[PDB]
RNA sequence: CUUUAAUGUUUGAUGUUCUAACGUUGACCCGUAAUCCGGGUUGCGGACAGUGUCUGGUGGGUAGUUUGACUGGGGCGGUCU
RNA sequence: GUUUAUUAAAAACACAGCACUGUGCAAACACGAAAGUGGACGUAUACGGUGUGACGCCUGCCCGGUGCCGGAAGGUUAAUU
RNA sequence: AGGACCGAACCGACUAAUGUUGAAAAAUUAGCGGAUGACUUGUGGCUGGGGGUGAAAGGCCAAUCAAACCGGGAGAUAGCU
RNA sequence: CGCGGGGUGGAGCAGCCUGGUAGCUCGUCGGGCUCAUAACCCGAAGAUCGUCGGUUCAAAUCCGGCCCCCGCAACCA
């Protein structure tokens, strides 16, 4: 569910919040909740290094699971929650192999349904399976970079990276930005997409809300000085070149990889 | 680089090296298997004096890679004890990387750490196909048989 | 407008100590240079 | 580290004078292949830090003497 | 001699390919009821990312320097034998 | 909301939205000799940076040049044999 | 109910009269705006000078900021006073 | 910054290689045709053949500078 506001205050006129059916009072007990040491941009060297991130109300939000690998046993559900930094809902899940966690919602999960991790039997939806048995015409979420890691790609509210070959020792998948990668065929992933695909009807309209989600406001480059944006400073808002990043390169281009191990899996790239 | 190279598979086809090399097969393949001899160029003439006594002993110490190529490209029906999770599959919360690993506490050391999978291996009890390192340069199909553990 | 100096000596003691400072080379060079000069204190922080 | 474990080394003094003919420092380094070697009578790998050309020293002397000096020192974790 | 296949022979390039170097914020046990670190095993990339040496493209992101006299003071201008 | 403390409190700056682009996670990015850590334990409905500035109606022509993206038939080319 | 409002304590400083070798290195009286919020804010902690840090003014770093300090190079050098 | 093919009357072509020889289609001007406009046909002027020079009895063409399209140099221990 979402709650959308009408004009009824300034600063309320357009603002949208994600609510849930299954509610709770205050902070929940510690076996599901752990100091995540959140630093609002600041590193081990004492400096704000991530720029225009942080500020507002403190966070201490749970770590959640993205490994999803399970002995195939049914599960119960206790309450459905929305996350303060992930954009999707996360079930509080009580598997009958006695487990207790939070887990990300797949294409389906309920108070009487399981998740598999089987090689030829998790072939149904919402069940984690190796990518050999997922078609060249079937969406996929949970996509892990090497076998046993747990997903790093397509982990957000309605996001998928759909398979376009599955033949040979790799699986070929298409990326929601213009790039194309190979992922080895024995890595686990899940048929379908993440829950909470309806998130996209959250339009917001109160600036204090991104400030407490730990994102600081960012300024115009022409009101910055030339060490933070070189097409900036001086009188009467300069134009006659294009805008710029301060890493000695542009902002409408220049491809970058500092460590280049990311390119070894990527077999084709974004174009313009 | 100036060494005395001592192997008789994969790509080496001499039981000595008396001059310099652009390629270190030493500290690469031969020192991982205790089957190389060192050189200062102070002793290569000496090595070739010592070789008339030595080589018939030494020929077996340089037979460690030979072993692996010989005994695995032969036709084979590999008995493996494997375990199944509660969904009946050998893949419930196991997956690919635990269904092989078992030498963790008991046994001796083993010559393996990678295999590209063009098929799914180790699936359930019974025969199954497994495309593998018959030698560490040479990829060809062996047959597996999975039994209960 | 607002207070431009705080009173708290906690922040002085863990900024400018002895033990925490000797461990580092450049703090050891403070303790050396001050001591050789001849001053009745090497830290001003107790 | 740029200090090899078979020969003593330093990153030395280093300048241009080869593309503008004016001597401005750029400094020169070794490589530092942080490199494994094997111990058969322990059925394990132990690690010796070698540089470029410094690996060529280990090849020409013999690994075994270097490998024995780490045993003589004890392995420590 | 030239081009040049078969192919003997040294070295440079290539295609396809392997794990055996190398990596491993893949995974499991173990020192160790230490998130370090390391090896063992086993998953995955791979003789590559890497990094030194060399060297070509790009690049004021950054740092040290450099940017006339004459002249009805003279900026600019014009002139300089 | 923020505003040159002890000149400007605004017609500058911010914001949701809107367009553009980098970035597939060991992320781009930041800082540190580099290990490293923040980003984020989030992960393209996310994160950096750009111009513009909720909301109704919109944005016609066009890449000369500037940086950048991508592709191909193929001659040579440092480094080097 | 409300990043609505009028408003103390609690926080700020648009205007106006004064102060301007002052009571005070912007404070006073009085109009004025936040105060249930992107608010007010104590303790403990952290980044050190062309370096941080900045809802950005090229602002703020000990009633000081468009460039904090000392011990050495150092008798810096000055087609110069 | 070099070697070679290309650069047409006001507009667009044909000719183009040891080469000279200006020819076709439009716009124009006289003629022809349609009741008339119109396009279309014959003839005529226009010729700076990208711009400058050089070689040759003769340069649009070959040769050297430059600006522009393309093939090659796009790099040097």
């Amino acid at each position: 569910a979402v709650v959308k506001c009408k004009p009824t205050s300034p600063g309320r006129r357009h603002v949208v919040k994600v609510v849930n059916p299954e509610l709770h009072k205050g902070k929940p007990f510690a076996p599901l909740l752990e100091k995540n040491s959140k630093s609002g941009g600041r590193n081990n060297n004492g400096r704000i290094t991530t720029r225009h991130i942080g500020g507002g109300h403190k966070q201490a939000y749970r770590i959640v699971d993205f490994k999803r690998n399970k002995d195939g046993i049914p599960a119960v559900v206790e309450r459905l929650e929305y996350d303060p930094n992930r954009s999707a809902n996360i079930a509080l899940v009580l598997y009958k192999d006695g487990e207790r966690r939070y887990i990300l919602a797949p294409k389906g999960l309920k108070a009487g349904d399981q998740i598999q991790s089987g090689v030829d039997a998790a072939i149904k939806p919402g069940n984690t399976l190796p990518m050999r048995n997922i078609p060249v015409g079937s969406t996929v979420h949970n996509v892990e970079m090497k076998p046993g890691k747990g997903g790093q790609l397509a982990r957000s509210a309605g996001t998928y990276v759909q398979i376009v070959a599955r033949d040979g020792a790799y699986v070929t998948l298409r990326l929601r930005s213009g790039e194309m990668r190979k992922v080895e065929a024995d890595c686990r992933a899940t048929l379908g997409e993440v829950g909470n695909a309806e998130h996209m009807l959250r339009v917001l309209g109160k600036a204090g809300a991104a400030r407490w989600r730990g994102v600081r406001p960012t300024v115009r480059g022409t009101a910055m000085n030339p060490v933070d944006h070189p097409h900036g400073g001086g009188e009467g808002r300069n134009f006659g070149k294009h805008p710029v990043t301060p890493w000695g390169v542009q902002t409408k281009g220049k491809k970058t990889r500092s460590n280049k191990r990311t390119d070894k899996f990527i077999v084709r790239r974004r174009s313009k | 680089m100036q060494v005395i190279l001592l192997d008789k598979v994969a790509n080496l086809g001499s039981l000595g090296d008396q001059v310099n090399v652009k390629a270190g097969y030493a500290r690469n393949f031969l020192v991982p298997q205790g089957k190389a001899v060192p050189a200062t160029k102070k002793n290569i003439e000496f090595f070739e004096a010592r070789r008339a006594e030595l080589e018939a002993k030494l020929a077996e110490v340089l037979a460690a890679a030979n072993a692996r190529a010989e005994k695995i490209n032969a036709l084979e029906t590999v008995t493996i004890a494997s375990k199944a999770g509660d969904e009946g599959k050998l893949f419930g919360s196991i997956g690919t990387r635990d269904i092989a690993d078992a030498v963790t506490a008991a046994g001796v050391e083993v010559a393996k750490s990678e295999v590209r999978l063009p098929n799914g291996v180790l699936r359930t009890t019974g025969e199954h196909e497994v495309s593998f390192q018959v030698h560490s340069e040479v990829f060809a199909k062996v047959i597996v048989n999975v039994v209960a553990e | 407008m607002k207070r431009t100096f705080q009173p708290s000596v906690l922040k002085r003691n863990r900024s400018h100590g002895f033990r925490a400072r000797m461990a580092t080379k450049n703090g050891r060079q403070v303790l050396a240079r001050r001591r050789a000069k001849g001053r009745a204190r090497l830290t001003v922080s107790k | 580290s740029r200090v090899c474990q078979v020969t003593g080394k330093r990153p030395v003094t280093g300048n241009n004078r080869s593309h503008a003919l004016n001597a401005t420092k750029r400094r020169f380094l070794p490589n530092l292949h942080s490199h494994r070697f094997w111990v058969e009578s322990e059925k394990r790998f132990v690690t010796l830090r070698v540089s470029a050309k410094g690996m060529r020293v280990i090849d020409k002397k013999g690994i075994d003497t270097v490998l024995a000096e780490l045993r003589a020192r004890g392995e420590k974790y």
